[PDB]
């Protein structure tokens, strides 16, 4: 069977099912992948200067390394051994009830005040005659920090005092999930579990992965280091 | 209709008067956006950017487009006019004709040169048969490789006529020489003549292949252009 | 003018030697683009310290205001350019200048949390109790942003 | 529509780019997010790659990223096409007696010319220089 | 036009451009397709293109009325237009190749530095490139520069106080100033879009923002002025990314008498001295060359090795092959002479021409060495006797092919008409090469055969 | 769903058919739009 | 193998009596104990 055509046929059918799936499932991204079930290699990442935690390393891999490895030809699937950061709003129900607020109020405020708005232009087409000025209008943009999320205004009280999001929740960068935690020889680590695409050459892909990893190393922060705790390709290379 | 959109009910006042959409806005049929102002010699303009389909004849398609526009002519409103600011077809039509003229003239020039030296019409005919058999045969081999008649493949052939003409001239001249020097009859003269050159002609085939075939194995855009010349010149030279 | 717009480009890019030549050739320091920005606005924004100093020597309006009332001191105070803030203030920049929104250099410096720039603006006599169109002080901004270091200084 | 470069990049371009995984024979990927509300992501493949497979693989990964895009972008559509600069010819259509604006001509061409040219023998693709009509509601804030 | 320039300003320049072509070039120019608001460098009101369509090749006689000469006069004439970069240029034969000597460099944010720090690093790289004009020329960014933009801060506290929802605010602003595609309608049996937007006169200037009202919960209309505050800032109207990371494309080319490879090596050297977290990469034509250049030596080698081995088998000799193979320069010298003295280039038509010229000279040489060698082997003749007899027998068929073929390409050389660029590139290198290949080979091939047989006795 | 043939032809069938141009080896294309709001567009290709 | 799980029954009548919507109940329970992906933000230039 041609794996390319199998993927196309499977996904044509999934696309019929997609709008019948819950909105939360659609927004987590559904994926159709044509890979070997087994791992080709694990690319580990550690900090030799103990400067970055497991969570920091996992976020670095997720944000600066994974995407390019994922896009590399022959890479059917990439498992991050850890999580990319998300803005975690850790809600307090005691402080929420005190200001007569719910998670529904929190979610609506985050939607309203963490928004990237299309606001049009000064002097936009079609213009009036004699227009000299043409500039983009910039309204609200995405929040970039814990400080800005804390600064979100949920509610103004009758006596004029402000209920900010930091008043009802601990706010921090932290994993999308906290399920995967990796160690390399006992010390904190993250990594990529790379599964070979169906019909792809193991050795050529491994070479391509190592080529792409070489392009990232120069721009690593201090301490970060690639280790190679699992690789099926060296045996193939040496045994031949 | 604009009329129906104008009548859209926005609200009903206390007194009973109705606020329609035409009361708070100007309703017109216009463009989807006003970023581009297209003009042709000052007059307002639009157009169709037309592209050739995979494996389509550029000259047929152009003629077919013109036939379809001709059928649309009588139904146009007042003031509407078709214009052809960009068209590759006149240029391609000339490009192919100038190559075909060169190949025809090349065979005519051989006839004249063959007659100047050998001075009998039977000797002049043999290349006049053999060269167009090879040039015509090259198209069949171009069809085997799934190539088009294009600027590269056609100039590929006029670069090759030096080789195609020589193969014809070498065989006939060497029969005419052997007859003149040894006084053999044509049949025996040809057996001896070919006996002298047939090993060398196979050698020249293998040498010219070694020159041209490696052009085909260059990579990227540059490599794809050389491959047009490579398959064409190797194919014409091999048939010759 | 021709040189006015070359000085607008040159002041933005930080091309010190081109500004020197344009200053010699009498390029208009008061030249302004569509939004009303002088070279001094553009120098104050992109943090080009030497050009700010050159433009002020060549009689540039230190309190020039754009089409929304913002001065070069607003831009320098907002984008954390400490040396330019000090130079503008030495050459008589209005420390209590208000844009169309009532926003002072102190408000902008407070909002982006530039401590040294808030302390300089206070030395040159910044109205700590100056209110924008929404009645907000630099203190109100420091409380809302949760900058505790900044909250101390503005308490007087 | 109405989006600045950063708004386009940070809600559309990054979200699509992050989902271009598991496609075969991709050499490199480049994108422009600009202030006319437009994004354009060009994925360039290895010479000898099947362009139809490269296009369906890109399209398929896009479809699964579509729920993550803004409601306005989902509505407009996101187009996946094979990259060709070479036109066979450009047919221009003009109005010589001032009765028709460029928007009037473009609507005529869309409605009465484009489809029949698309259907013509050997025509691989037809691109309209302008748009078909839109019902434009031109709002007045004083009356509103 | 300069950044922040309007559609109307660009329309006025395009009108002058159109006017020049229909006035100064009325004998040549059939039409001008003036496309306001479209450039390849980027979209926007401040850019436009005029696609000039000429009259028939017959109606434009001589070099004065060709695309070379009109492009020259046009660019030169438009020099004087104030507040506008306006230049004419011919199309490339194939659009996708760009230029030889030219490169395509990607400067890459590899460490989340941001737009402005990548801009500074790009300026730093552009500055250094300018300080090497001996090696690099026209080292420029392919993208757009930052422009004034109107930052408007919705005050969340005052919006909640007055009972005005943020969605009503953002929708009011976005719909009016940006436009909003609402839904579809059927116009004469064709589905078509419905857009709401402000009439032009209420979305032009910062004052107009205050004329827009939003209904609060309690039914009172609140202008934007009441809950918003605006200031001018700079920001990008075009943000580039390469392989998922923020980037800035830098175009440039090798300086006269330099190879692209050298120019690229300097760009890599200068790029290594840029700030922390600023990477680089080669794309398009540069990525293509960087891989196609690695290939060449192998294919040149494999070609030369197999030619030798074939001749070795033909002649049953390891030494004699060299007598044929030494002919190669005799053809190539005349090609380079004819090309150089006509002011043409080392293009693909010239290059493939060298192989056909080398092939035909190699062919002629093979039959001279074959006749000579067989006269020695079969008829026991002497080296010089056999060589002198060989070249005597081969003189006629060599002069015949050459006379026929040099007359065959003569029209392509002198061709001035449509497609003459390619015809000249084919004809000139072949005609020149064939003159030297013929003239020299008849005198030099015997020399090569004799010298080689003597050296390996 | 719930759209008549004429509506479904205008909004769906023609919109799809407009784009089905310039596909490799297309012999002919037949389609129907009906009162239940269903569209079927069958493209038939050259043998092999 | 099967495992102990906390079955919670939302009394529809009592909710309607107190004037609490089922959406608010299910969002409050789901967001708090399960987690809710609300929207995207930008962390050092990358969408997260
Ligand atoms: C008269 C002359 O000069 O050559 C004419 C004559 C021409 C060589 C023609 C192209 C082509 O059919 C030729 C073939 C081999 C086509 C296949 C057969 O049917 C042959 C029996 C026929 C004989 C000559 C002919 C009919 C010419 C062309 C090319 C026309 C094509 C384009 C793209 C403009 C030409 O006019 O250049
Ligand atoms: C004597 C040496 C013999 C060897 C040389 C052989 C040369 C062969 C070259 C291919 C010629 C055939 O190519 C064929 O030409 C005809 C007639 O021009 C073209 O016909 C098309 O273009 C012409 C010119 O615009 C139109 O008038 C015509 O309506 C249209 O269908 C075909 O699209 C093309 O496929
Ligand atoms: C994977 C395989 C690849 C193989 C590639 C090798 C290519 C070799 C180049 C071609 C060489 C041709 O080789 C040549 O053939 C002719 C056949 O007519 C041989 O035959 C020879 O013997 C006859 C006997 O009557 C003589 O009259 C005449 O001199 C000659 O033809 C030559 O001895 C040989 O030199
Ligand atoms: C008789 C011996 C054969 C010599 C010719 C072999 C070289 C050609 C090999 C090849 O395939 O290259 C293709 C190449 C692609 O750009 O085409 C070319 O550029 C033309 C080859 C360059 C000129 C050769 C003469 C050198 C004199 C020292
Ligand atoms: C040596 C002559 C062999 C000719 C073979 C022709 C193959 C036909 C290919 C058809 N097509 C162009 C559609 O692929
Ligand atoms: C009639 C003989 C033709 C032989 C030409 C050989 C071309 C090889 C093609 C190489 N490549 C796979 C890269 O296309
Ligand atoms: C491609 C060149 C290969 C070189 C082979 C050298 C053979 C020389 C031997 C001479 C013996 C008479
Ligand atoms: C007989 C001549 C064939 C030459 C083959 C060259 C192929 C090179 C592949 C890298
Ligand atoms: C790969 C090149 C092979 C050439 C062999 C030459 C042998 C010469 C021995 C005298
Ligand atoms: C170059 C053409 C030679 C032919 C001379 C005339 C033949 C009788
Ligand atoms: C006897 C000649 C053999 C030719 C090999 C291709």
């Amino acid at each position: 069977t041609d794996a390319d055509i199998a993927q196309v046929q499977v996904q044509n059918k999934l696309q019929l099912a997609m709008p019948l799936l819950p909105q939360e499932v659609q927004q987590q991204g559904v994926s159709v992948e044509k890979s070997s079930s087994s791992f080709l290699m694990v690319v580990g990442v550690i900090n030799t200067d103990g400067t970055m935690t497991q969570e920091d390393i996992s976020d670095y891999v997720a944000a600066n390394m994974k995407d390019a490895i994922s896009r590399t030809s022959g890479v059917g699937d990439v498992q991050l051994f850890g999580s990319q950061y998300a803005m975690r709003i850790w809600m307090n129900p005691n402080e929420l009830n005190k200001f007569q607020l719910t998670p529904v109020d929190v979610i609506t405020a985050i939607k309203a005040q963490n928004a990237q708005v299309a606001a049009g232009q000064l002097g936009g087409t079609p213009p009036v005659k004699g227009q000299q000025l043409n500039a983009s209008i910039i309204a609200q943009t995405r929040l970039t920090s814990t400080e800005e999320f804390g600064k979100i205004l949920l509610k103004v009280n009758q006596d004029g005092s402000r209920v900010l999001l930091r008043d009802v929740a601990k706010i921090e960068l932290g994993g999308e999930n906290y399920d995967i935690i990796a160690e390399f020889n006992g010390q904190p680590a993250s990594g990529l579990g790379i599964k070979l695409a169906t019909g792809a050459n193991a050795l050529d892909t491994a070479a391509a992965i190592r080529a792409e990893l070489a392009k990232m190393e120069p721009f690593f922060p201090s301490g970060l280091k690639i280790v190679y705790p699992y690789d099926t390709t060296p045996f193939v290379k040496i045994s031949i | 209709s604009t009329e129906e959109f104008g009548k859209i009910l926005l609200k009903v006042n206390q007194d009973g008067s109705r606020v329609l959409l035409r009361d708070v806005a100007k309703i017109e049929l216009g463009g989807e956006n006003y970023d581009i102002i297209a003009e042709f010699n000052g007059q307002p303009a639009s157009g169709l950017g037309i592209k050739l389909a995979t494996g389509a004849n550029a000259l047929d398609t152009a003629a077919a487009i013109r036939a379809e526009l001709a059928k649309m002519e009588p139904f146009f409103p007042s003031g509407l006019k078709i214009v052809y600011p960009y068209d590759t077809t006149p240029f391609v039509k000339i490009s192919i004709h100038e190559v075909v003229k060169t190949l025809v003239e090349a065979i005519i020039l051989v006839f004249l040169v063959m007659y100047l030296f050998l001075q009998n019409f039977r000797a002049t005919l043999i290349p006049t048969i053999a060269v167009p058999v090879v040039l015509l045969g090259t198209f069949a081999v171009l069809a085997a490789f799934g190539f088009s008649i294009n600027t590269l493949t056609m100039f590929g052939m006029v670069l090759a006529i030096g080789l195609l003409v020589d193969d014809a001239i070498v065989v006939v001249e060497n029969v005419e020489r052997v007859m003149a020097e040894e006084g053999l009859p044509p049949k025996e003269a040809t057996r001896k003549s070919m006996g002298q050159i047939q090993g060398a002609l196979v050698g020249i085939a293998m040498v010219l292949s070694a020159v041209f075939v490696p052009m085909a194995f260059f990579g990227g855009s540059t490599g794809a252009i050389y491959r047009q010349f490579s398959i064409t010149i190797v194919s014409a030279m091999a048939l010759s | 003018s021709d040189l006015g717009k070359k000085l607008l480009e040159a002041a933005r890019a930080g091309r010190d030697d081109e500004v020197r030549i344009l200053m010699a050739n009498g390029a208009d320091v008061n030249a302004a683009d569509v939004v009303g920005w002088t070279p001094l606005h553009l120098a104050a924004y992109w943090g080009h310290l030497e050009i700010v100093e050159v433009l002020l020597k060549n009689g540039a309006d230190v309190n020039a205001y754009d089409t929304l009332g913002s001065t070069p001191l607003h831009l320098a105070a907002h984008f954390g350019h400490l040396e330019i803030v000090e130079v503008l203030l030495k050459n008589g920049a209005d420390v209590n200048a208000k844009d169309d929104n009532g926003i002072t250099p102190l408000h902008l410096a407070a909002n982006r949390g530039h401590l040294e720039i808030v302390e300089v603006l206070l030395k040159y006599g910044a109205d700590v109790n100056a209110q924008d169109k929404f009645g907000k002080t630099a203190f109100d901004i420091s409380i809302n942003n949760g900058n505790e270091d900044l909250a101390e200084i503005l308490q007087k | 529509p109405g989006a600045d470069a950063k708004t386009v990049q940070d809600t559309v371009t990054q979200v699509i780019e992050q989902n271009m995984n598991g496609i075969d024979n991709l050499m490199y990927m480049s994108s422009n997010s600009d202030s006319t509300g437009t994004v354009q992501i060009t994925l360039t493949f290895e010479s000898g790659t099947d362009a139809d497979i490269a296009q369906v693989q890109v399209q398929n990964k896009l479809q699964l990223a579509m729920p993550l895009l803004p409601q306005e972008v989902q509505q407009q559509g996101v187009s996946v096409e094979k990259s060709s600069s070479s036109f066979l010819m450009v047919v221009g259509v003009i109005n010589t007696d001032g009765t028709m604006t460029q928007e009037d001509i473009s609507d005529y061409v869309a409605a009465n010319m484009k489809d029949a040219i698309s259907r013509t023998s050997g025509v691989g693709d037809v691109q309209l220089f302008g748009s078909q009509y839109a019902m434009r509601i031109w709002m007045n804030p004083n009356e509103l | 036009l300069p950044a922040g320039a309007t559609q109307e300003r660009t329309q006025k320049v395009l009108n002058e451009v159109t006017h020049y072509y229909l006035t100064k070039e009325k004998n040549n120019v059939e039409s001008v397709f003036a496309v306001n608001g479209f450039g390849f460098a980027g979209r926007g009101q401040n850019t436009g293109i005029a696609f000039v369509s000429l009259k028939d090749w017959a109606d434009r006689p001589g070099e004065e009325n060709k695309v070379e000469a009109i492009t020259m006069r046009a660019t030169r004439a438009f020099s004087q237009i104030k507040d506008a970069m306006v230049f004419a240029f011919n199309l490339p034969a194939i659009v996708e190749l760009g230029t030889a000597t030219g490169f395509d460099f990607e400067l890459i944010d590899q460490a989340g530095l941001g737009h402005e720090k990548l801009t500074q690093a790009r300026n730093q790289l552009l500055a250094e490139a300018a300080k090497h004009p001996d090696m690099l020329t026209s080292v420029r960014p392919n993208g757009l520069e930052d422009t004034p933009q109107f930052k408007i801060d919705i005050d969340q506290e005052k919006a909640q106080a007055l009972g005005v929802s943020i969605n009503d605010i953002n929708t009011t602003l976005g719909a009016a100033w940006g436009g909003s595609y609402v839904n579809d309608f059927i116009d004469r049996g064709r589905v078509k879009k419905v857009y709401v937007m402000s009439e032009a006169k209420y979305r032009m200037l910062p004052d107009d923002i205050g004329d827009w009202y939003v209904r609060a919960a309690d039914g009172q209309m609140v202008p934007f002025s009441a809950f918003s505050s605006s200031r001018w800032e700079y920001g990008s109207p075009r943000l580039e990314r390469y392989n998922g990371l923020p980037s800035m494309e830098i175009l440039g080319q090798a300086a006269p008498g330099k190879s692209t490879g050298e120019a690229m090596e300097l760009m890599e050297q200068l790029a290594s001295k840029l700030p922390t977290g600023v990477g680089y990469d080669w794309t398009g034509m540069s990525y293509q060359e960087r891989l196609s250049g690695n290939q060449a030596p192998s294919l040149y080698a494999i070609s030369l090795i197999v030619v030798f081995l074939c001749l070795a088998a033909l002649y049953e000799s390891w030494s004699i092959p060299f007598s044929v193979m030494l002919v190669v320069p005799l053809g190539v010298i005349g090609a380079l002479l004819a090309a150089t003295f006509r002011g043409l280039t080392n293009d693909v038509y010239f290059q493939v021409g060298l192989l056909t010229t080398i092939g035909l000279s190699a062919k002629n040489a093979i039959l001279i060495v074959e006749f000579a060698k067989d006269l020695m082997d079969k008829e026991g003749k002497g080296l010089i006797e056999a060589t002198l007899d060989a070249v005597r027998m081969r003189l006629r068929p060599i002069l015949m092919t050459s006379l026929a073929f040099i007359l065959g390409v003569m029209p392509l050389v002198i061709s001035t008409g449509a497609g003459s660029g390619a015809q000249n590139a084919v004809g000139t290198g072949v005609m020149g090469g064939m003159v030297t290949a013929t003239v020299l080979a008849i005198f030099f091939v015997p020399v090569f055969f004799v010298v080689v047989r003597r050296r390996f006795s």
